[PDB]
């Protein structure tokens, strides 16, 4: 009953590589990872992108109500820039 | 200090700036991640060794 | 004609829809906490601890859903209106804008 | 006139002449307009799909500060080819 | 509050805005999903281990 | 099945959303979105 | 385990599954961008991405 234990550890060294260790660390030529590996990590990796572009949206609301007219000209460096964003 | 929040929103009314996101949710409100799994299949490699 | 329903045949609608359709609605919550752990009942989980045994599970039903939402989630879509005959119907396709 | 098929507007209704359907994703409607033009311009060529019709509805960051520095060169040159 | 629904429809008469869809249906009216299956073949991996 | 069944739900809400942005948007609301004076003449007003 | 005079070995096979999964997100980074929805005086108001 040790050859029954080796055949029961090696059933758990293989599941731990199949549910977890998919993210392009398994080693086909950009087909078993371009359509087969990156579709199992699609949720919660296209969920963190959704957080990241939801902060940029929250950051344009803060660089609008506080930046007056001579603050857009310092960044973009063109006199005649704040006329395009609803002032003057 | 205690005041109305200074930051506005897209509607004009004052709101919160704090933003966040969790990975998974449960029926009763748990916020687990990814390594909530890979624990039952990983105490069976340390113990069967 | 008649009048509007008044608080006795409105609770009698909510309570018919709770007395029935509870056979699957209490069963769909089993399906929920079956893919995020919790694949052991409270009677089986008590008896494994009396043998001093760990309660291992191999959550192989999150794998079948996480890659199947990820097919839908990638092939997303923005809407579109198709004018059925181009005699002054493409001009009325401001709707997709 | 009268409602003829129960259509009280007779200009734009859901059933007849809209037909909502999905389509693959873009960023704005100018970019979706750009994809089925260069596919169509590739068969004909650069003879009848020129600039200001394929550069204008593109997905280029700064083009308003570039389309006016090229329109001026085809205008101070046209004053040569008219006065000559 | 209690009133006639404000939203119209393609025929002109007032209707409901709520819209929904289920995955599968049974003979008596059950609404199961996809993970109604993969339970009998998944209690036979946890238990045969 | 059930992946071309969820697409059928999603494009059945867009249909239900054109009925709501029709009876409530008057003439100066189409001009704000599409940004062209002379847009509401194509959707059955004026 | 110390009463059997045995070493306490572990095979940390759960750092491997995270270290290569952050490294996919970490490589495909992104700088923001604003898309003008209709080019009638809305591309001129795309100073926001600058």
């Amino acid at each position: 009953l040790a050859n029954g234990q080796f055949a029961l550890l090696s059933s758990a060294r293989e599941f731990i590589q199949r549910i977890g260790q998919n993210p392009s660390v398994l080693a086909r030529a950009q087909l078993a990872r371009q359509q087969a590996g990156m579709v199992d990590s699609a949720m919660a990796l296209n969920g963190l992108r959704r957080f990241e572009l939801a902060v940029y949206r929250q950051a344009w609301l803060r660089c609008r109500q506080f930046w007056k007219a001579p603050d857009y000209i310092r960044v973009t460096d063109d006199e005649g820039a704040p006329q395009f964003v609803g002032i003057n | 200090e205690m005041s109305v929040s200074a930051y506005l929103d897209r509607n004009g009314k004052p709101t919160c700036p704090i933003e966040a996101r969790s990975c998974y949710i449960d029926r009763e409100n748990r916020r687990y991640g990814e390594v909530r799994d890979l624990r039952s299949p990983q105490d069976a490699i340390n113990k069967r060794e | 004609t008649m009048t509007m329903p008044s608080h006795a045949q409105l609770k009698a609608y909510f309570e018919e829809a709770r007395d029935a359709n509870e056979e699957y609605r209490k069963e769909a919550f089993i399906d929920r906490d079956y893919f995020d752990g919790h694949q052991w009942t409270e009677e089986e989980l008590q008896k494994l601890e009396a043998r001093k045994q760990p309660a291992t599970y191999f959550n192989e039903v999150k794998l079948s859903i996480r890659g199947l939402v990820g097919v839908f989630e990638q092939g997303d879509s923005d809407p579109r209106a198709w004018p059925r005959n181009p005699q002054d119907e493409d001009s009325a396709d401001i709707a997709t804008k | 006139a009268e409602p003829i098929l129960g259509y009280e507007n007779a200009l734009a209704e859901l059933d007849v002449d809209i037909n909502i359907d999905a389509v693959p994703d873009t960023a704005n409607l100018a970019q979706e307009q750009f994809l089925q033009l260069t596919e169509l311009a590739r068969l004909y060529g650069p003879q009848e799909v020129p600039f200001d019709d394929l550069l204008e509805l593109s997905s280029m960051p700064e083009k308003t500060k570039l389309i006016a520095k090229r329109r001026e060169r085809s205008e101070q040159m046209a004053q040569v080819q008219a006065q000559q």
